[PDB]
This record gives C-alpha cells, structure tokens and sequence, in this order.
DNA sequence: CGCCCGCTTCGGGGCAACCCTGGTCTAATACAAATCCGGCAATGGAGTCAAGACCAGGTTCG
DNA sequence: CGAACCTGGTCTTGACTCCATTGCCGGATTTGTATTAGACTGGCAGGGTTGCCCCGAAGCGGGCG
C-alpha cells in the first residue's frame, strides 16, 4: 500500500499508530513553544513552524538564503538546515513531540466502555486514579521467591509483632508504675476522693490509649503483612503510606508504580492469549451477566488478538504534530495575525514537557514531578479532545479551544463538512424570470453573466482569431468589453449545456441541463414548463448556474440531465412538464363547447340550408377571422390530415387509419380541431374538453407510446397555444364577478336559531361546556357546507373565479367559499375550534375580532410550513444515508420468489371492479409468474412490463392475484438486479444496469413530505421508517380462536381463547381511547379472530407483527401503511420506491447462538452472510448459529454498516473510529458515499466498470471512407 | 469589505526539472543510539561532522572525523551556590557537628 | 488567500515561455545560445560573457558585441509587439 | 409441603453530547553574550570603451 | 576582366572601471540570565439540558430437604 497518491486504492485500512510509527513519520522533534519571531516574522528555530522541521515558506529557498533556485533541489543547506523544496510540503510533513513521561490516549480511556479498563479488566475510576496519579498499582511480584522467603518473612513478621507486644508491655508497665505512684501519693495525703479517682482515671485513660494505640500498631503490622501476602498485579493501593511502609519492608519482591508508566508496564507483562482462552472458557461454561460481561471483554480482546496490532500503542510515547499549514498563522491588513487555536494547545504540551524534563534532570520531590506529569496528561487529553475530561479548556471570552477531535466530530468537523459539499468555480447565481418564448431545451442567460462564466473559452477563441496576441490582451479585451466579444461568446456558447439549480434540491429533477442563449438584461430567462419540477415560482426566487467542462461531463449533462429527457417523474412516471395555470386555462377556454355560439351548426334545413359545415379547417379559420365563427361553436368540418377516433376510422375503412389520405367529417368545435392540430398525426382525434386530468392522461399516453422528442415538441406547442388562448380567454377578476348567494342570510339565520337553542340549552345547564362546543362545531360545519352548496348552485360556469377551479388550473372550491359566502370555523392556537364562526366573506370584509380569530390559524400554518420543510430535509437525510448502497448491478437475479399483488379484486355481482391503487402497485413490474386463465390460454408471459394493455388483458381475463417480481425478493446480493426492479419510472423502459435506485427512491419518498398536512402525519411516517413503537399501539392477535372481549376500568381487559392447543392469551393495558375493530361488521365477543388480526382499530407495532406474521407480511404491512399516508394527501408514490427501503431494513437477522463459528448473543448480522458462514461450517463442525430475522430502524440500520468511513458522517465520530482502529477495519471504498469523499469515480451509472472501460474506435469500413 | 490574508512566504511558478539539478553529495550520519541518517548536502558544501538529525537528537557523521568533544561548561551546582556564601572551614565545622550528631545517634 | 495561485498568470507565464522560445528560434544559433546562457534561461544559471566565450572560443568583448547586436535585434517593435503585450 | 437461589426486570442512577438561564497589578538593575549594522578598505572578476586589425564580397571605376 | 573602395561582420588587445565581496573593527541594540534577605504558607466559571446505557433491589419460578 502506497501513499504516493496515484488515484487508485480500492482499500483503506485504518488502525492504531504505534509510537514507532509516530517517530517514523516525523521530520525531527519540535522542541520549543516559539511560533514566529515578533520582529522578523520568520519561523523560529525548532519551534512550531520551524522550516528545518517542516519545510520552506519561500519556493525553493533555503532559510539563510544561500541556495535559492531550483537547480539546488532535494538537498539541504548546511548552514540553515532547511531542505530546499516547494512550499506546499509544509502542508504535508508532520513533526513529533518526544515525551519524558508516557501518556495514555484519551480515546481509549474516556470511552464507553473504556477499552483500557476492558483490556485490563479494571474500573474506569481505577484509571482515573492511576493516570491522574491518585493510586499505586503493582505490575509484578516474584512469588517464586516470595513463598520460600515468605516462610522467613512470616518469622520476621511474628518477631516484629512480638517487638510491638514488648513495646506495649513496657509501656503498660510504665503506666502501671505511674498509676501505683499516683495511688501511693494520693492515699497518704488527704483530699477529695473523687479527685483521686479522677487521677486514677487519667492514668487509666493513658494506659488504655497506650494499649489500643499499640494494638492498632500491631493491626497495621499484620495488615501490611497480609497485604504482602495479598500482593499481586492489578492491585490498587490507595493512601500510599501503606505503600511507603511496604516499599522498605521487603521492597525487592514487588514492582509498584503509579501512572502511564504503570499502565505501559501492565500492558507489557500481558499475555493477551491467556485471558483470551480464559474468556473463551467463561463464555462457554458461565452463567448470567458474568458470561455477557466476559463476552463484551472478549470482543475487544479478540479484536486486539485478531489484527497485527498491539496494545502497546494504547499508551503514547511520542505525540505527532499536524503540519503547520493546516494550523496556519496568517497575518492580515495592518499585521493582524490570526492563529488557529491548536498552537496554544501545542504550546501548553511543549511547555509542560520541557518543564517536566527540566524537573526530572534537576531532581525534585515526587509530588512536584507527579503533578507536572498529571498536568502534561491533562494537556494532551485536552489537545486531542478539549472537554472530554473535566472542564473544557477555554480562552478569551471563555470560548473553548477547538481541539483536534473538534475537527472531526460535530457539524464543523471534517466528515460532516466534507459531506456537506464545497463551493465550486465556474458557477454563478441570479434571480429568474419567465421565458415564455424559449424552447424546452433552452434557458436564457444574461450576457454580463455568461461572459463571466465562459471567460476561458472566450479567451481561447478570440486569441485563436486575430483579436489578441496573447491571453493577456484577450483578458483585458474581456474586462474592457470590446463589442466583438459577444460574437465570440455566441461561438463558444453554441452547443454547450449548463446546469440549473434551484434552492433546496428536493429531488432529482431539481438539477437540469439546458442549452443557453444570450438574453439582454440581468435575469435568467427560464422556460415556464420546468417551474413545476423545480418548484420555483417567480416571486423573487433565485437559481444558481453551474457549468460542465470535460467532454465526459458535457456528455453527462447533454444526454442525461437534459430538460427534454426528463419529463416523466422518478416517483410515479407521470409527466411533470404537463402544463398548468395559464396554459391549462387557455386550453380549457379553447376546448370548451358553448351551445348557441356564433356560427353554430344547426341541422335546420327548410328553405335555407344547414350552414354549419366546412370543407377545411383553414376555411373555418378564415370564417373565424371574419366575425362569424366563435371557436367554441359546434360545427361539422371535414378533416383530411387527422386521425379520426377509433370507431369512425374502423367503420369508415379497413383498419388502415391512413390519416394522410383520410377524408372524413366530425361534428366538433373549431377549437378542438385546432387543439388536435398540436398533437401528432399518428395520434387519434380527442374530441373532449381539456380538463387537467384529461391533459395528464393525454401526455401519459404520448410518453408511453411515442419517443420523448415528440413528447417534448408536443408539450412545447401546447404551451404556446395555451398562452395564446390564455390571453383571449378574458379570465379577469372583478368585484362584481364575486357574487354572494342571495339566500345566505336566511341560512345563517336558521343556523343561528339552532345555535341559539344550543346556547340556551347550555345556559340551562342541561349539558356541559365541551359538549355545547361540539354542538356548535357540528352546527356551524353543517352550516358552512350548506353555504358551499348554495354557492355551487348559484354560480354559472362562465364566472372566471369558478372557471379557474373548474378547469383544474388551481384552487379548491373552499377558496371560493371563503371569497364569497362564509369563512367558516377558524382554529385555536392549540388546534381546537373557535365556537364563534366567521360569518362574513372576504368579499364582504371581515370585522376586527374575526380578523383576530383568523390570525391564529394563519400564523400556525406558516410555522407548520417552516417546521415541515426542516423535518422533510431531515427525513431525506436519513433515507439517503440508509439506501445509498442499493444500485442495479445485474440483469436478472432469476429467482421465482416474488410478491403477489391484488390487482382489482372483484364485486359480488360478478364485476372485476378496478382497485384504485393499481397504478402505484401493479404497474411497471416484471412478472415472475406466467399469467394463465384456468390453464386455458397463457395470456401474459413471464416478464412483461405490466403496463396498461396487459393490465386490461388480465382484467378481461378476470384473474387478479399475480405473483410479480419485486425488490423485496431479489436474489442478487450486491444491490438488486434489474428485472426484480422492474420498469424505471423515469424512462418507461427497463432500468439500466447502473442506476442508483436507492437515491431515486429516497428522494421520491422524502420530496412531497412538505405537502403532507400532518396519531397521523409526517411524524407518524417518520417513526414508521424508524421502527418506533406507536403511541396509539393497537394490539393484535397472536393465534386464531374466539375472543374473550371484556372491558375493564378505564382500560379494557380483552382475552382470547386459543383455537389450538395453547394458552389463553391475556391482553392487559387496553386504554379507553382504543375501539373495537370493525371488519368483514363490528367486533363482538366470541368473534373468531385470525392469527395476527388487530385487536383494536389503530396503529399496530411493526416489531411484534414481524414476530407474529413473519417477514413477508411485515413488508406488506410497512409498504401499504406508509403508502396509505401519501394516498391521503393525493400523492402518487409508486410502491417500489418504498420497497427499496424496506429491503434495506431487513438486511440483517439477529443471532443468539455462537453455534460453532464465532458469534454473540443478540448480534445483528446480515442474513446472506449468516447464510454464507453456515455453508462453510455445516461441514467441519455443523453447529449453525440460531438466527432470527429482525427489523431494525433507519438511524440504527444506517449506523450498523461495514464501511466505517460512511459511518463516520453519522454520529459521534469518536466512537465510530476508536473501535475502527481497534478492529483495524479496512474500508473497501465500494459504496458510493465514500468515493464521493475521496473524490473517486462513484460506482453508480457512468462510473461502473462495465461502462467506464468502453473502447471506442470507428468501423474499419469507415476508416476506408477517408 | 472582504478581509484578505497572506501566509508570509514566497510563491514562485517554475518548471520542476527532475533532470537539470545541482549535483550533490550524500553524508551518512550516525546518532547516539546508532541510528543511520543520510542528509543530502550539496556538492560544493562543507559537511559538518555533527548534525541535528531527523531523530530529534544530535547525530554525528558516520566516519571517524573526530568532531570537537565538548566545548562547553557546567551551568552551576548547589555546591557552587553554597560556596558563594559559606566557608570551607564553615562547612567542615558543620560536618564535624553532624558527625557528633550521628555519634549521639549511634553510640552516645 | 492573496498568496495563492492566481492561475491565469501561470498559464500566461508558460505561454510567454513558449513564445519567447519561438522568438529565439527566429534568430541565429550563436545569438540564441548567447542569450540563453547569458540570462540562464535554459538551466537557471546566468553565466557571464567570459563563460560564454569560454564555451564559445572567442573573446568576452566579442560576447558583448554579440549582446549589443542581439539587443538591437530584439528592439524592433515589429518583432516584439507580441512581447510588449506580455507585460 | 414450604425454604433457598440465580434469572430476569425495572428503578435508580451513572454518565456521554450541547448550551450560556452565564478582569489591571510590586519594578527594576547588573552583566555577558549575541547580533546587527555601519564604515573603510583590500579587492577582482565582470562589465565597459575604444582602438584597431582581420578581411568578403557588393560597388564602382579603368 | 583587373583593381580600388565601402561597408558588412569578426575578432584581439589593451586599458579601465566598477561594483560586489569580504572583512574587520567599532559600536549599538537586543536577548538571555542572576539577583534583589523584615513577613508574608492551602481556590477557583459551573450549571443546566437530553438521552442512553450500567447496574443493584426485587419478583419469581426452579432446586432442595
Ligand atoms: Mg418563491
Ligand atoms: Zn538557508
Ligand atoms: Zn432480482
């Protein structure tokens, strides 16, 4: 493995760095806390910027300035000591700090669990008392000497205890003689007898003090002797005076130290294999939490045993220095220097090490030396991670110093920021405006901006032409803007696509590519049909513009991300370039038919003829240009260049719908004729009224039948005709054009009488306050609906306010109801309903209290919108971070395992009634089973696309259940295959073999979450992927049988009689907010239940319904429930975008048995890898691990990946990494997340090896052509 | 408006010729713990026999060129600090008084 | 970063080097060798007229006469407008 | 039939990431080494001046 | 044709000069170190927020007499 940076690794092995490797990397021990000399501003000698250590700051310049040119290269100036090279190796070369006393890394010490204490089986507080110098610890004891000497030492211990006994005997005899003297001098002299007894009591206190004091001396003697017996390594010796009296008394027989040197010695005399086999035996034969604790220790013990690492590097002997350009000291205007906050930590460590070395070479009391070592230890710990232990080291303003771990963890860390994305050159941004004359593959561009974008291209072109004799003349021509430069700009712009980009990119259509064209002004003219995809209205929104440079990048933007190539959804395959408001209203006015219009065909032929027929639509056009024909009048033209609809064509001639040579009549409008002139010749006639749904169906049929270029040109022509008839439609808004219903006031009068009766009923006290609130809520909701019905019948259709909605351009009817009629009921700030309705329309003008009532709901809606777009960003973050490693990798996994789809379950009258969610579930999938009708004709073969006509065919055949293939059962391992993914929604053809459908699925799920209108809503969706427990946890059955339905006290107690041999399953906490599930009729007692039928109607948990109904149904439970939410908002998400995620969740099963090959209880490992090890272990020791499939949540399944580099961008990056270097887990760079970070060609789409390695060379016929 | 900075160093822009260089000697250096180090000096260059190597210590030249051994002096001792204020006979009388003190400790 | 690569002047410098090589190609062999070894453009070492006469077998005063000839030859604006542009 | 015992289970609690309800100090002195720098004062090679001598082939004349 | 001349480079010598190149000494300034004798001998930014896991007290069914 070479670090010479040749841009191919395919491997990245993190691991612990030894002290030998640290001193191997460096270029000399930095040994002074001097950064930059205050006067000369040159780096100091042997300090934190020393050019001899790291390198020169001036290019190929030695420090003294003797050698100064590139001829002197690769050498070192003998005077100044700086190797001559470039300045950018100062970014590269590390230095190290040698240490006088050893050091423990805080990343193995302050962890959960502390890996030091788990390797040495010690408490965390043991370590905080050892390497903070609060306790002693022995590392060895010569028991081979200690027993055969311990005989004689017991003899000497008994001798010395006899000596303390002789001392207390002589002391008590002296006190006995003193007490005898006190008695003999008290008896013969007359005083108070109590004073003599108290003199005896003082002597007695003295002799009891002597006897228990020398008793405790003897106790301390036998205590230090017993400690010498119980003298062993890994023993903590607190209070250290026992230690000091144990050093001199037989000091040779043990080795007790304190600190990092003691930890290093303990790791030194540590056969890891001994405790490895001991822990093997304990996890084999043990019981309880001692077994699981030995498992948790055995994890890291076998981790250290497995790789070629050693725990010697857990202590630290030399500390490396990050190269000084990464911690620069730049001065500013006025000489304002700017440090980088690591230099202070490095200065503190350097100073403390120098002081410690000085005190060690001097000779000092050990309190001072150990205190300096503790200060050094805290300094190193804060240098790696400030605030990991104790109080964080801060500076001026008490702001904490951004230490080394702070450059990795957190939002400002290297991983998150490098994942966040960088600013780019050849870019730019502007505000946008509409481009209603541009073609679809086109965007306007201001010449003042596109001149700034294409400056190198325009310089090269106008220096190739004679307008500049070098690039400098061309550059000053660009800045001074000679008028030929616009011509040169047009030359370099022609066929050179740019990228457009709105603010936040919710999904894949948020970045498109357009051919530019120069436009006067300063705003990006943008085609109006892509604002739906961008979600960019023209209220002042700004779009950024990037630019591809390479031939590969220009080809990628030209073929892949072109505007006309992306019309259909990634989500549901519906066209997103389908027209809207102005275009839809114009086409609606153009295609509606009004009876009695001018120039109408009448069949009246008495004396006069019928006068409604036209030989040509051009003749009709002249008849409309003259003031005779209204374009919405019924006429009978004879069309010759249009395909008649299928009935008239097939009945008119022999199925050869030859619309070039057709000649046929149609009783239509002129407008629908002119409208169907936009459509292709191969398309049949339409003869309908262009509702927006009808136009959606038309463009769907066009996209699924014709090539996309015809769809693009048709959509462009539709836009132009839509605007041209949007002008002539006359849809204005007048204050007279908002009519209020004349019977509004009587409606409000009658419902006010009902409300007054309810108010009187509450005023009697006949009902509670909440119930009269509910009564008024029901009364005014019914009143508002009645007002809406009266307004619906009152309005005529030519009213432009109702015409906009009735076309389907925009808006619901409720906006018209709030315009004229009644506002209705406005919510509380809490979300309750205000009992006073707003009985005035916005046309009539509100009153002040009504406006104050409406402001609550307005403010809450805006706050909800802000929180909803933030949470949707988070949800898409989680989904992309889970599903980013599912790309199509094989053409066909070729299993037969596939799910079954319902596909239009019938009616009891005999009708195969169409299920609503066919176009989201059964569409666009490859059939795994052949379709047969009672084994009659095989109607649809295995592996059809399941588009429209085969669905109609199976509907005619009557068969419903179709076992279709899906990604829930794709037999490929590395990602999914192609046929199990089915038809791509973006193309309508089969998915190509490199399309990252995980990111497509994640974006299509996370995108429309802002339109999700909020237990149910977006948090309910968010916990659903997260595999959380639902708060409204409706219970499920566990077995069939008749229920013992019973309702207790504030919560129900519903039991179930098992139909099988089993126990009567008790369900305990069934609160009153849950209700009996009505299915099939309402639930009843003794109703025979299913295996996993839901007890109450509500939210079932996914984890137990996995544990009951197996893994198949828990996919069908997850998919349909999540899709049920997006049904409620009218959002078409095809289920295969959901099914990508659910396959990612169930990748892992749980493991309880070790079996025969190295497993742990509760270990979550991959199903296929669990399957993989078992095949190699059923032979040679056939004891497999006891496995169980488990559902794991999104934020958890993301973190339990093998690629630690991808996992580093997720959470607390220390614990992602400290185990990773312990396990020496080499990343393989195979996910596309990591190849982004190292800038490798990502393996998805163009980067994969089947496409990247294409040899391109012309045909040998073509070489003979020239 | 925009605050700018400059790391105080010179940046040129030349051709990295890996062919047309000043030719050069290589001096092998041996440190105190036998560590080898090959410092590239120039051709026209006096080679110092002593050299602070990459090791973080002083590394002498691998040949027996005999550099200067010390050329230094001891800083000071606690005895020197003692001798600046006291007499030799003063310290000898204190030595005899502590000899008599250890005599009273031992056998008196 | 005011001490970073300005990146138009570097490619300008390379193009200036190539155009200067063309301009030296437009002159004779002795002239090109004299200017190249004089200003050290071919190696990085400006030698003197005595070294050029040492490698050329002629007087250093001959090198100074060749120098004056070449600098008079260079100072045609008709020849060096393309180099007047480069400053 | 009841008395003891580890397995399990839950509350206690023990503890890892984020934030912000949250400053003025004795004062020199002695000296020695290092270092900068400043001014004459040798250059001594490197550039400059100039004279003059080598002709070589156009230019012109007989 | 034979020959004088005219001006293109081409090269030599000889003198000159001129500005770097040390070089040394004298001084200026700058940086580091030693020493300042009455007495003085144990504290400070630190708390509150969120959440996740480690572990002892307790139910509790199995083992035991
Ligand atoms: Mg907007
Ligand atoms: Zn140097
Ligand atoms: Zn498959």
């Amino acid at each position: 493995g070479a670090m010479l940076d040749v841009n191919f690794f395919d491997e990245l092995r993190i691991g612990l760095a030894t002290a030998e490797d640290i001193r191997q990397w460096s270029y000399g021990e930095v040994k002074k806390p001097e950064t930059i000399n205050y006067r000369t501003l040159k780096p100091e000698k042997d300090g934190l910027f020393c050019e001899k250590i790291f390198g020169p700051t001036r290019d190929w310049e030695c420090y003294c300035g003797k050698y100064k040119r590139v001829r002197f290269k690769g050498i070192i100036c003998e005077r100044c000591g700086v190797e001559v090279t470039r300045a950018k190796v100062r970014r590269e070369r590390m230095g190290h700090i040698e240490l006088a006393a050893p050091v423990t890394h805080i990343w193995y010490f302050k962890g959960v669990p502390s890996r030091l204490g788990y390797l040495l089986d010690l408490a965390p507080k043991d370590l905080e008392k050892i390497i903070y110098f609060a306790a002693y610890v022995i590392t060895s004891v010569d028991e081979e000497m200690r027993h055969n000497e311990l005989s004689t030492l017991e003899a000497e211990m008994a001798v010395e205890r006899k000596a303390v006994e002789d001392q207390r005997d002589g002391e008590l005899e002296a006190r006995a003689q003193k007490l005898e003297a006190d008695l003999a001098e008290l008896e013969a002299e007359g005083a108070k007898a109590d004073a003599r007894r108290k003199v005896r009591d003082g002597g007695e206190r003295e002799m009891r003090q002597i006897r228990d004091r020398a008793q405790r001396e003897l106790d301390r003697l036998e205590d230090i002797w017993s400690t010498f017996t119980k003298l062993a390594p890994k023993q903590l010796i607190v209070d250290e005076n026992l230690y000091r009296e144990l050093v001199d008394r037989y000091g040779e027989y043990f080795t007790g130290a304190m600190g990092a040197e003691s930890i290093q010695k303990l790791i030194e005399n540590f056969d890891i294999d001994a405790e490895a086999e001991s822990l093997r035996d304990v996890i084999r034969n043990g019981k309880g939490q001692k077994k699981l604790r030995a498992l948790k220790r055995l994890k890291v013990v076998a981790a250290f045993q497995q790789s070629g690492n050693s725990p010697m590097g857990m202590v630290l002997d030399a500390v490396p220095v990050i190269p000084p350009e990464l911690r620069p000291m730049v001065q500013l205007d006025g000489g304002r220097f700017a440090t980088s906050d690591l230099n202070d930590l490095y200065r503190r460590v350097i100073n403390r090490n120098n002081r410690l070395k000085r005190l060690i070479d001097l000779g000092a009391p050990e309190i001072i030396v150990n205190n300096e070592k503790r200060m050094l230890q805290e300094s190193v710990d804060a240098l790696f991670d400030n605030g990991r232990r104790g109080r964080p080291v801060t500076g001026p303003g008490n702001r904490p110093l951004k230490s080394l771990s702070d450059l990795l963890k957190g939002k400002q860390g290297r991983f998150r920021q490098n994942l966040l994305g960088k600013r780019v050159d050849y870019s730019g941004r502007s505000v946008i405006v509409v481009g209603p004359q541009l073609k679809l593959h086109q965007c306007g561009l201001p010449k003042l901006m596109a001149l700034e974008l294409f400056k190198p291209f325009v310089m090269k072109r106008l220096v190739d032409l004679n307008h500049a004799q070098n690039i400098k003349s061309a550059k000053r021509m660009v800045e001074r803007q000679r008028p030929q430069v616009w011509d040169v700009l047009e030359e370099v712009i022609a066929e050179h696509p740019v990228l457009l980009n709105r603010a936040p990119t919710l999904h894949r259509l948020g970045i498109q590519a357009f051919e530019p064209m120069l436009v006067e002004g300063k705003a990006i003219q943008l085609h109006p049909l892509v604002c739906e995809a961008f979600n960019a209205d023209f209220d002042g929104d700004q779009m950024a513009v990037h630019l591809p440079l390479s031939a590969e990048a220009q080809a990628e933007a030209r073929i892949l991300m072109l505007s006309s190539n992306n019309i259909l959804s990634p989500a549901s395959g519906r066209p997103l370039a389908m027209p809207r408001l102005d275009m839809v209203t114009g086409l609606y006015y153009l295609t509606t038919e009004v009876p009695g219009d001018t120039g109408e065909y009448q069949p009246a032929s008495g004396d006069h003829p019928e006068t409604g027929v036209y030989s040509s639509p051009a003749e009709a056009i002249m008849a409309a240009d003259r003031g005779v024909l209204s374009v919405r009048a019924k006429i009978k033209v004879r069309l010759t260049q249009l395909r008649p609809p299928v009935e008239i064509e097939a009945e008119l001639f022999g199925h050869s719908g030859w619309q070039p040579g057709d000649a046929w009549m149609a009783e239509t409008t002129l407008g629908r004729v002119m409208f169907n002139e936009l459509l292709p010749l191969g398309y049949p006639f339409v003869n309908k009224q262009m509702h927006k749904k009808v136009q959606a169906a038309i463009i769907n049929d066009l996209a699924e039948r014709y090539p996309m270029i015809v769809v693009a040109q048709t959509v462009d022509k539709l836009k132009d005709a839509g605007f041209y008839w949007a002008t002539r439609s006359g849809v204005t808004v007048s204050m007279a054009d908002v009519l209020v219903p004349p019977r509004k006031k009587e409606i409000l009068d009658h419902y006010e009488e009902r409300a007054d009766k309810v108010e009187k009923q509450f005023q009697r006290g006949a009902l509670n306050h909440d119930e009269r609130n509910e009564a008024l809520v029901e009364i005014w909701k019914e009143a508002t609906d009645e007002v809406g019905q009266a307004l619906r019948e009152h309005y005529p259709d030519d009213n432009p306010i109702i015409t906009i909605v009735d076309s389907g351009a925009t808006g619901n009817f409720t906006q018209t109801r709030t315009l004229a009629g009644m506002k209705g009921l406005v919510t509380n700030p809490k979300g309750e309903f205000i009992p006073r309705p707003v009985k005035s329309s916005f046309r009539e003008g509100l009153t002040v209290l009504e406006y104050f009532i409406n402001t609550h709901g307005a403010r809450k809606g805006l706050a909800d919108t802000a929180l909803r777009t933030a949470d949707s960003g988070y949800l898409t973050r989680r989904l992309v971070d889970v599903s980013q490693d599912v790309i199509v990798r094989e053409h066909d996994c070729q299993t037969e395992r596939g799910i079954v789809v319902e596909l239009a379950e019938r009616a009891p009258d005999g009708t195969l009634i169409r299920d609503p969610y066919i176009e989201t579930s059964a569409y666009a999938r490859t059939l795994g089973t052949d379709a047969v009708d009672e084994a009659g004709n095989v109607i649809v073969e295995r592996g059809q696309d399941l588009g429209d006509p085969e669905i109609d065919a199976l509907l005619a055949a009557g068969i419903t259940q179709v076992k279709v293939r899906s990604v829930l059962t794709c037999a490929t391992s590395t990602g999914v295959c192609a046929t199990c993914y089915g038809r791509s929604m973006a193309t309508g053809k089969l998915v190509d073999i490199g399309e990252a459908v995980g990111i497509v699925a994640a974006q299509s799920i996370g995108e429309p979450g802002t339109q999700l209108t909020m237990t149910g809503g977006l948090p309910r969706v968010q916990e659903l992927f997260e595999a959380r427990v639902p708060r409204g946890k409706a219970p499920i059955a566990d077995v069939t049988g008749r229920v013992r339905l019973e309702d207790g006290e504030r919560f129900y107690k519903i039991t179930i009689v098992p139909d099988d041999g089993g126990e009567e399953v008790v369900y305990d906490k069934i609160s009153k907010r849950q209700r009996l599930r009505v299915f099939k009729r309402v639930l009843s007692d003794g109703d025979h239940v299913e295996v996993g039928q839901q007890l109450m109607e509500g939210s079932a948990d996914p984890h137990e319904v996995l544990r009951v109904q197996g893994p198949r149904e828990v996919q069908i439970h997850l998919v349909r429930e999540v899709q049920e939410v997006y049904r409620a908002q009218g959002v078409s998400i095809h289920d295969k975008h959901i099914e990508v995620i659910v396959r990612q969740m169930l990748r892992r099963v749980t493991i309880i048995d070790s079996g025969s090959t190295e497993f742990l209880p509760g270990s979550l490992i991959d199903r296929a890898e669990f399957e993989a090890e078992n095949r190699r272990v059923v032979a040679e020791g056939g004891e497999p691990a006891a496995g169980r499939p488990v559902l794991m949540g999104i934020t958890k399944a993301s973190l339990a990946t093998d690629s630690w580099l991808s996992a580093a961008s997720f959470q607390e990056t220390t614990r992602v990494l400290t185990d990773a270097a312990i396990n020496c887990r080499s990343d393989k760079l195979n996910g596309l997340k990591e190849n982004v970070i190292i800038g490798k060609l990502i393996p998805a789409g163009t980067g994969i090896n089947r496409y990247r390695n294409i040899a391109v060379q012309p045909t040998e016929e073509a070489r003979a052509a020239a | 408006r925009v605050l700018r900075g400059s790391r105080l160093g010179a940046v040129s822009y030349e051709t990295d010729r890996n062919h047309d260089l000043a030719p050069r000697q290589i001096a092998r250096y041996r440190t105190d713990n036998g560590e080898e180090f090959e410092v590239p000096f120039a051709d026209d260059a006096e080679i110092p026999g002593t050299w602070l190597c990459r090791n973080g210590m002083e590394g002498t030249l691998i040949e027996g060129d005999l550099p200067e051994p010390k050329k230094v002096k001891p800083p000071r001792t606690h005895w020197d600090m003692l001798l600046e204020r006291r007499s030799i006979e003063e310290l000898e009388e204190l030595l005899k008084e502590r000899l008599e003190l250890i005599r009273s400790r031992r056998r008196g | 970063d005011s001490e970073a690569v300005v990146a138009v002047d570097a490619v300008s410098f390379t193009l200036l080097q190539d155009q200067l090589q063309s301009v030296l190609d437009t002159l004779s062999e002795r002239e090109a060798g004299v200017v190249r070894l004089r200003f050290g453009l071919t190696d990085g070492q400006p030698r003197t007229l005595d070294e050029i006469g040492q490698v050329y077998g002629v007087t250093r005063e001959r090198i100074r006469q060749i120098e004056s000839k070449t600098m008079s030859k260079l100072r045609h604006p008709s020849r060096s407008q393309v180099l007047r542009d480069y400053l």
